[PDB]
């Protein structure tokens, strides 16, 4: 799938709180989650309190990926809404984060490369004495 | 004599401050 | 204190304290270089054990020496 | 970043992928099981160490293993 | 009703000074010149640190050594006659 | 409208559900696979909100449980009355209350425990009781044992009636949901009917029965010569001889010339010199006034008729400067869930219990109660502990509600959202206040200890070197002492003798009450109390507010209310649930209550209690060493713990020996608790594996495979053992000291 | 009757009955023979 | 911005509070740090002189105040040390200022030079000089 863009999406109606962004967002990174709602309704923010999502496209800024994924999974489970989130850097780079292939990870998709596979039982790992004085680890072999 | 009156303040106060400053500077150095 | 109370409570408290330090005026000019976090599990267990042992040894040494030297008999 | 490894005893029940809170694991086609799929952990750098994937795994011993390793801002769960 | 702009990130991430002021200095030029000329030697950092450490140590040692017994009860020493031990020990 | 709605035979009574354990939950009802099943069967027994989702069944179960609890309480009261009637020396104590110790229990003679039958007095041997029941019976006018037997029989009958009522209201006619959701009628009936009418009837009893009998007793008449209580009702001549106002009958009451009843309805205040207690006429007057007030206040809410107030209208139509629209959807929240009501009632009951303990120790309402020190100490400590436990439970139920019954979509409240939107500032400010208070309060004591240990008694914070006096409390005391002179012309004297100013009251050669001085030590102990209370409040509030979610864990509400952790990741997430916060706040409640009771005991023994000779000098139990020895930790350890523990450790071979045994046993239990607080589950599971192998070798393997306790179960066991051991130690020490020395 | 008998056979009820009987027998034995430190029948 | 971890309250955002805080020497961006540090040190030393002479170990003798004054001066020295190291571990020799660049309105403004090696060095020197001067002035005014 080709990554999308989020040029000028508006934001939900919130009154403000103390659970928002901090110095890390200005210094290190933050995250942006965008979705589409068919009607105006009230949802619960991960940072505390309740907000109202405008009908149409909605955009939100958060601090960590866990909050974004929790909000997205709540939206999918309760409202049946498609969502996607990116990560934003101080220099202006925007990196597409949620589904990279265009399909959800729980669904098998052809053309996916396998990482971290060991073709043996968990009890076939070598003893730590065999890998001593080397930079490798037993489970890495 | 009167060596303790000169040596106890030195070990108790000045040397810990010098050591703390040196260790803090060495730790914070990149 | 280190032997019953565990990490999550103190981590949330540290987060709240960090927010409080960041938001206040005349003290946000000073900023830390290492992010403050709560102690680990094994580290807290070790600290509690060290405190327990030090208290044990000091208390018994004081009691024994004082009791044996008060009478000298 | 912690280390997540997958072994060949997996039966492709997709519980670990659903349990992950940071979208670390996904599913790929495979050949040596009835379900014809197997899990993988590409986005290793986003792991926090909650070990929910190990909590949800039916096997004699877990086919997904998490080993704690060098910590960073992401793995420490810091938002400040 | 927008809060995210990619062109600049200072407003998006909230990089402001709440109470900063850019007004000109209110201090009198003559007093400023006097303080600038008289406080110059302490501007250097390493020299200031070395001077502070050495001066503090020397002053503390000199005050401790030169102090008399009136201020410090430890320097006055005992006055009452000594006492015997429990079992008659000296 | 208001109506009676019931359902006929919702459930059928049978023993088929008794045979199969755990029928309420399907997972439990499936069967035992391991031993953990058993530990679950008792944990989820009373969680009615998890068995089903309909409110009707939960309400019916709650009603039946209330009826069963009432039956149990009635059985306990009947047992107490029967013990007072049969095995007691009440009749001997009645004639000479000062020189006889109450006793209502007799021990058998099987093993050698007959040494526990001490010489209480009055030709009796038994265990001295500290429940204060004898004073209650004397104040009620009871002068025989047949009346106590009749009261016990009535209690048994009422307990049976309560049990039958519970069965009837669960299995025969169960009220519908709309019956429980009618709060206006319930409030009207609880205010006007339960409280006003009961107090009015008690005032009538006091006017007709208690006052004449107590007057005859105070005159000096033998208890066997006093006329029976119904003789006063039957014979108006006797009452006319006692109180002439009764000769006029009830005519003055309707004539509005109520002054004629001034003989037995007075406003003097103070303590009665003969018995060292409050006047009974004042008590009857207070009960009458309270009855009038409650009867008037019970007609405020609109039920079934035009006149009245609506609670929802009152809440919604509220406008204020700081509040605003505010309380709009609180009515639905309060009338929807049981947990919010439970938390509110628990907190209110705890506060009321603490206030009750304070008011009871300050102004003794029963005759011959101030001069019995053990009863006073036991009542104070017991009520303080009960109040603390209730206050702790309130926060746990509030957290339970916030976790499992809060949704901002269907039922939204503005105030709760506003509070939840700025929790960080609240937590930070509370943390700073706790740190500051603790630093100052404990640094004062540490500075005093260090200055005294270095031979510098002139640098301490004491009444002689550096004085920190409670000026505001002294001003309040002076105002209260001067109150009846000008501010309250109706009262002859002040309400209590505690206020600085007045005279000393002593009964039978023992001090009853005298003004209590205030100094630096009171200042320090009060600040310590404030510090401990603030820390407990901080812990409970942090537990309640961060229950749904947190910066570390953004989805804590999905895991539930009782979960051990989230995992070894994020650096460690042990003890993140609100249950862990309650389990942690229990310790601080225990600490605070222990400090409070220690302060009360030492101050009362040092500055108030004592004895008086014929000349007029007063000798206190500890000789007034509180003001100079309680300013350092060493003084607290030596002059209180070491000095006052002589009686408990030397009680072997006497009638108090049992107490001494408890003083050891509790200690053991305390240490036992540590085993459950310092270790983990994996070690025990790995040991049980080898034990199970050793069992398997000999063909004695059980089908239910043994399993180590869960983490939450281990924490609960540890905290329970800790609290039980500490409380039992304090109980044994206090009772032994106050019985051997007082 | 079947369900009542099944309930009466549950573990806590049987345990309390057994322990009450044992305690009563021990108490009665200690009452009939007050003190005992050694076995004197032989 | 409702999504920033800060709230707007009458105390935190009022014209009086804003003016009073912006007129404090620690927030004057245009002024060079030495003149601000001098005032800060003067005020801090003048305040610090008191408690040492009022609650010192020798507070009852004739030497008391003098001794207390000396103690106050010593504290200033320690504080100066606590400043110097804080510079060395924070600001490098060639890096620019790290202060915020734009104001609350959005206008671009020159960043403060206090968050720089030379700026912090000037601030510490001025603080030391002002603290010593304030301690001396307080002692002279109190016991002459
Ligand atoms: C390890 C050795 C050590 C030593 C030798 C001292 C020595 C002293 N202590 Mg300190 N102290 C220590 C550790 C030590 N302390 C620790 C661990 C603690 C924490 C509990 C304290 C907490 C403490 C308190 C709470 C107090 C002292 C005070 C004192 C002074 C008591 C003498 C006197 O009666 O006043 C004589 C009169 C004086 C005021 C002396 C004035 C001159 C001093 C020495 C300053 C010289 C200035 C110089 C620039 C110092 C900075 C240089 C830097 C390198 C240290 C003396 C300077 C007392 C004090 O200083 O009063 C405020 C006092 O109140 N100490
Ligand atoms: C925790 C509280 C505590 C407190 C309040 C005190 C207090 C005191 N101690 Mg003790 N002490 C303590 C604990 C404490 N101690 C502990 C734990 C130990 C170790 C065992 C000692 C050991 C000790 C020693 C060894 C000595 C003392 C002595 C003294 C006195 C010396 C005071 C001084 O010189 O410095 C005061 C210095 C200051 C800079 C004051 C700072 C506080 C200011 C006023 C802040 C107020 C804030 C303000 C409201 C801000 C608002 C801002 C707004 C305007 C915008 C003082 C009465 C000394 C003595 O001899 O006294 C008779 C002494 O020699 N103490
Ligand atoms: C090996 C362990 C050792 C230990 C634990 C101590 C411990 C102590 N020394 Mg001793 N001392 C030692 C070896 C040791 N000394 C040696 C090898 C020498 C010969 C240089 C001295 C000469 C000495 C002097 C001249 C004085 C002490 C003093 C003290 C006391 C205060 C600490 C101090 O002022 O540091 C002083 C530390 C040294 C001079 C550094 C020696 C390290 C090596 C070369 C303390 C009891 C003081 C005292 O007597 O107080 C009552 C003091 O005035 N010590
Ligand atoms: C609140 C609960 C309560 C409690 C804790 C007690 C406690 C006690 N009762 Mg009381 N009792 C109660 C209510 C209570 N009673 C009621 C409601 C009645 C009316 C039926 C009685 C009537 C009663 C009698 C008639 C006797 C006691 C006796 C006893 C003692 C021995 C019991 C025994 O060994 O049974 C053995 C256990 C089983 C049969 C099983 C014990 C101190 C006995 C006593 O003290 O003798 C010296 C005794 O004789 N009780
Ligand atoms: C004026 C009559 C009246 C009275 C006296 C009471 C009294 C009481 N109610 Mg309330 N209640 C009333 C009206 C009344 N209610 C109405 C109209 C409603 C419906 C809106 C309720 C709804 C209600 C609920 C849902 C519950 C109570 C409970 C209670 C008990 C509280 C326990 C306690 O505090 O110990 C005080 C102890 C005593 C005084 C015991 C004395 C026994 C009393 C006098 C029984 C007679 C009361 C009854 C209303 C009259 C019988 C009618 C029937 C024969 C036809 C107490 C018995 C709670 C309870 O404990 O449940 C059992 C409870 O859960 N009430
Ligand atoms: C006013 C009455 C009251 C009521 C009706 C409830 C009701 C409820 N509570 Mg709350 N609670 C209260 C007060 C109350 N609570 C107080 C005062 C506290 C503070 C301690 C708590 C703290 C609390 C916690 C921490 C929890 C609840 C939970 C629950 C629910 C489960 C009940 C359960 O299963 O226990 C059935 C009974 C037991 C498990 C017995 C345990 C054994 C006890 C602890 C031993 C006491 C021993 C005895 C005093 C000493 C003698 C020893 C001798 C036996 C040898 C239930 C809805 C539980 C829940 O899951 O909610 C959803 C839960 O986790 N409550
Ligand atoms: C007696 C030992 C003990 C002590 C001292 C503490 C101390 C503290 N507890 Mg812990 N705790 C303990 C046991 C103990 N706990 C146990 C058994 C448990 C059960 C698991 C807990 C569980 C617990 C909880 C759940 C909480 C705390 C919190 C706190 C803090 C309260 C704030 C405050 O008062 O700080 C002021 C400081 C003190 C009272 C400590 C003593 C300091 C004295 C005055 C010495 C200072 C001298 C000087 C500065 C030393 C310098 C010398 C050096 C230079 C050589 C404080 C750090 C609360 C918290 O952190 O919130 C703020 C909190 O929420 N504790
Ligand atoms: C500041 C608080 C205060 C409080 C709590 C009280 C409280 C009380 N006053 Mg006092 N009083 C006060 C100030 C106060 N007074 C002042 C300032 C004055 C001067 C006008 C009086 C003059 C006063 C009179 C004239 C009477 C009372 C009476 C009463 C009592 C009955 C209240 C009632 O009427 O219903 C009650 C103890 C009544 C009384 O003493 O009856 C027992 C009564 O007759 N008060
Ligand atoms: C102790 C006890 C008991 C007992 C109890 C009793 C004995 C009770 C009683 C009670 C009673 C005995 C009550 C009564 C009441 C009454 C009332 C409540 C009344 C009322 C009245 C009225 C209201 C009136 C009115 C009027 C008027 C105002 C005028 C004219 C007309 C008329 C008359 C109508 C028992 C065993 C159970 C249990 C245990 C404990
Ligand atoms: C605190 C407590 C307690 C106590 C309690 C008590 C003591 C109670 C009481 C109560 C009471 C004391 C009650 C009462 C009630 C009453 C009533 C309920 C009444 C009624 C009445 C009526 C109904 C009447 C009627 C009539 C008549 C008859 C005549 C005229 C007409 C009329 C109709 C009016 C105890 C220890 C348990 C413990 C826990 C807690
Ligand atoms: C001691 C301990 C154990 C072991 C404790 C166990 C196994 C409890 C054992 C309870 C009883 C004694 C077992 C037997 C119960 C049956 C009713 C026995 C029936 C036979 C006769 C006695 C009637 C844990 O499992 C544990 C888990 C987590 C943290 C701390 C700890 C911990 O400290």
């Amino acid at each position: 799938t080709p990554p999308q863009l989020d040029p000028n999406t508006p934001s939900p109606i919130f009154a403000g709180s103390t659970g928002g962004l901090l110095r890390k967002a200005q210094v290190e990174e933050f995250y942006v989650i965008t979705w589409n709602s068919p009607k105006e309704q009230i949802f619960e923010m991960p940072t505390g309190g309740a907000a109202i999502m405008r009908e149409g496209p909605n955009l939100l800024k958060l601090a960590r990926k866990e909050q974004c994924l929790a909000l997205g999974t709540r939206l999918r489970s309760k409202y049946k809404i498609t969502y996607q989130f990116y990560r934003v850097f101080p220099n202006g780079e925007v990196q597409y984060l949620h589904p990279k292939d265009g399909v959800y990870p729980e669904k098998a998709n052809p053309g996916r490369e396998g990482v971290g596979l060991n073709m043996r039982s968990i009890g076939k790992n070598v003893s730590p004495i065999e890998v001593k004085f080397t930079g490798k680890q037993s489970y890495d072999l | 004599n009167n060596l303790p009156s000169i040596f106890v303040p030195l070990v108790g106060l000045v040397f810990p401050a010098i050591a703390m400053a040196s260790l803090f500077l060495h730790i914070q150095k990149n | 204190m280190f032997l019953i109370s565990w990490r999550g409570y103190w981590q949330e408290l540290i987060e709240t304290l960090a927010w409080a330090h960041e938001r206040t005026p005349l003290a946000n000019l000073i900023r830390w270089r290492d992010k403050p976090v709560a102690l680990s599990i094994v580290q807290a267990r070790l600290v509690g054990l060290a405190h327990f042992s030090v208290g044990y040894i000091f208390t018994y040494a004081a009691f024994l020496i004082a009791s044996t030297s008060g009478k000298f008999g | 970043s912690h280390s997540v490894k997958i072994y060949d005893t997996c039966i492709g029940c997709t519980q670990c992928v659903r349990a992950c809170p940071t979208d670390v694991l996904e599913m790929i086609p495979w050949d040596g099981c009835k379900a014809k799929q197997i899990a993988s952990a590409p986005r290793t750098e986003d792991c926090v160490g909650c070990k929910r994937c190990e909590s949800a795994c039916p096997t004699d011993f877990l086919s997904v293993r998490v080993y704690l390793w060098h910590e960073t801002t992401r793995s420490m769960g810091l938002a400040y | 009703s927008v809060y995210f702009d990619l062109e600049d990130l200072g407003n998006t991430t909230g990089q402001w000074d709440v109470y900063g002021s850019d007004a000109p200095s209110p201090y009198n030029p003559l007093q400023s010149k006097f303080f600038e000329t008289f406080a110059a030697p302490f501007t250097k950092r390493g020299l200031l640190l070395k001077f502070l450490i050495l001066g503090g140590g020397s002053l503390l040692t000199y005050v401790s050594a030169t102090s008399t017994g009136e201020v410090l009860p430890i320097k006055r020493g005992p006055q009452e006659p000594p006492k015997l031990g429990p079992r008659g020990k000296l | 409208e208001v109506k009676i709605l019931v359902d006929r035979d919702p459930i059928k009574t049978s023993f088929e559900e008794w045979a199969k354990p755990g029928h309420f939950s399907r997972t439990i009802a499936k069967g035992p696979d391991t031993t953990t099943w058993i530990w679950n069967l008792h944990a989820d027994a009373h969680d009615f909100d998890s068995h089903t989702s309909d409110l009707e069944e939960i309400s019916r179960k709650v009603f039946s449980a209330h009826f069963g609890q009432l039956s149990i309480i009635f059985l306990w009261l009947s047992g107490m009355y029967f013990h007072g009637a049969r095995f007691s020396n009440y009749e001997a104590w009645l004639s000479d209350p000062t020189h006889i110790g109450p006793s209502a229990q007799v021990v058998w003679s099987i093993v050698g425990q007959e040494i526990l039958n001490g010489d209480v007095g009055g030709g009796f041997r038994g265990i001295q009781i500290t429940s204060g029941f004898f004073q209650i019976w004397r104040a009620s006018g009871i002068t025989s044992e047949l009346q106590l037997y009749c009261t016990a029989i009535g209690g048994l009958v009422f307990a049976a009636l309560m049990l039958f009522a519970g069965w009837f209201h669960y299995h025969k006619a169960a009220p519908k949901l709309a019956w429980f959701q009618d709060v206006e009628s319930m409030l009207n009936h609880h205010l006007a009917g339960l409280l006003g009418l009961g107090s009015l009837s008690w005032a009538g009893h006091q006017v007709h029965v208690s006052l004449p009998i107590n007057q005859f007793l105070n005159a000096g008449v033998d208890p066997k010569e006093i006329p029976l209580p119904h003789e006063f009702i039957l014979n108006r001549d006797l009452l006319a001889q006692l109180y002439p106002s009764f000769a006029e009958g009830a005519t003055p009451f309707f004539t509005l010339n109520w002054s004629k009843y001034a003989e037995f309805l007075t406003f003097r205040g103070g303590l009665d010199p003969v018995t060292g207690g409050l006047w009974l006429t004042d008590i009857a007057h207070h009960h009458l006034a309270i009855a009038i007030l409650f009867l008037i206040a019970g007609h405020m809410y609109r039920t079934n008729w035009g006149i009245g107030h609506g609670i929802k209208d009152i809440l919604e139509a509220h406008k204020g400067p700081f509040t605003g629209q505010g309380h709009k959807g609180l009515y639905e929240i309060l009338t929807t869930s049981w947990h919010a009501q439970l938390s509110i009632n628990l907190a209110m009951l705890g506060s009321l219990t603490i206030v009750v303990a304070h008011h009871m120790y300050s102004m003794p309402p029963y005759p011959y109660l101030a001069t019995d020190y053990g009863t006073q100490l036991s009542l104070f400590t017991h009520h303080m502990w009960i109040g603390g436990f209730l206050i702790v439970g309130a926060a746990a139920h509030a957290a339970i509600f916030m976790v499992r019954d809060y949704d901002p979509t269907t039922r939204y409240n503005d105030l709760l959202d506003r509070v939840l939107r700025h929790r960080d500032a609240i937590i930070s400010h509370l943390n700073w206040v706790c740190i500051f208070l603790g630093f100052h309060s404990f640094g004062l004591y540490i500075h005093n200890d260090t200055m005294s240990a270095l031979g510098r008694p002139q640098d301490m914070f004491s009444d002689t070197a550096i004085q920190l006096q409670p000026v505001f409390a002294q001003w309040i005391q002076n105002t209260h002492a001067l109150a009846p002179g000008t501010t309250a012309p109706g009262a002859t004297t002040s309400t209590s003798l505690t206020w600085g100013g007045g005279d000393l009251v002593a009964v039978g050669g023992k001090v009853a009450l005298l003004p209590i001085p205030l100094g630096t030590a009171d200042f320090l102990v009060h600040h310590i109390h404030a510090f401990t209370i603030h820390v407990t409040v901080l812990i409970l509030l942090k537990g309640v507010l961060f229950a749904r979610s947190s910066r570390l864990i953004p989805d804590k509400a999905n895991l539930g209310f009782r979960f051990p952790c989230d995992g070894p990741g994020r650096g460690g997430t042990c003890q993140v649930s609100a249950w862990d916060h309650v389990f942690l706040g229990l310790f601080w409640m225990y600490n605070a209550i222990s400090v409070v009771i220690f302060h009360f005991s030492w101050k009362m023994q040092s500055d108030v209690w004592g004895s008086i000779s014929d000349q007029g000098v007063v000798t206190h139990i500890t000789g007034g060493n509180f003001a100079q020895s309680s300013i350092t930790i060493n003084g607290w350890l030596r002059d209180f713990l070491w000095a006052q523990a002589s009686q408990v450790i030397q009680s072997y071979g006497s009638s108090l020996s049992a107490y001494g045994l408890f003083f050891l046993g509790a200690h053991f239990v305390w240490a036992f608790s540590l085993m459950f607080l310092f270790s983990g589950r994996g070690y025990w599971q790995e040991l049980i594996e080898s034990i199970v192998w050793a069992h398997n070798k000999l063909k004695v393997a059980p089908a239910t495979q043994p399993r180590a306790l869960s983490i939450v179960q281990g924490r609960a066991v540890g905290v329970t053992h800790y609290l039980l051991g500490g409380i039992a130690t304090t109980w044994a020490f206090f009772l032994a000291r106050i019985i051997a020395v007082g | 009757m079947r369900d009542l008998k099944t309930y009466l056979s549950v573990a806590p009820v049987i345990s309390t009955l057994w322990f009450a009987a044992l305690a009563g027998l021990l108490i009665e034995i200690n009452r009939l023979f007050p003190d005992a430190l050694i076995f004197p029948f032989f | 911005d409702p999504f920033i971890g800060s709230l707007e309250t009458p105390v935190t955002s009022s014209p009086l509070i804003a003016w009073y805080l912006s007129n404090l020497p620690g927030y004057r961006t245009a002024v060079n740090p030495l003149l601000r540090g001098v005032e800060v040190g003067l005020a801090h030393g003048f305040f610090l002189v008191g408690p040492f002479v009022k609650a010192g170990p020798l507070r009852n003798t004739a030497y008391a105040g003098s001794a207390g004054s000396l103690a106050a001066a010593g504290l200033v020295v320690i504080l100066s040390m606590c400043l110097t190291i804080y510079g060395i571990s924070s600001f490098k020799e060639g890096e620019p200022s790290i202060a915020p660049s734009l104001t609350l309105t959005g206008r671009k403004k020159q960043p403060d030079q206090l968050q720089t090696a030379d700026g912090w060095a000037k601030f510490t020197g001025g603080f030391f000089f002002g603290g010593i001067s304030g301690v001396t002035w307080a002692y002279f005014l109190l016991y002459v």
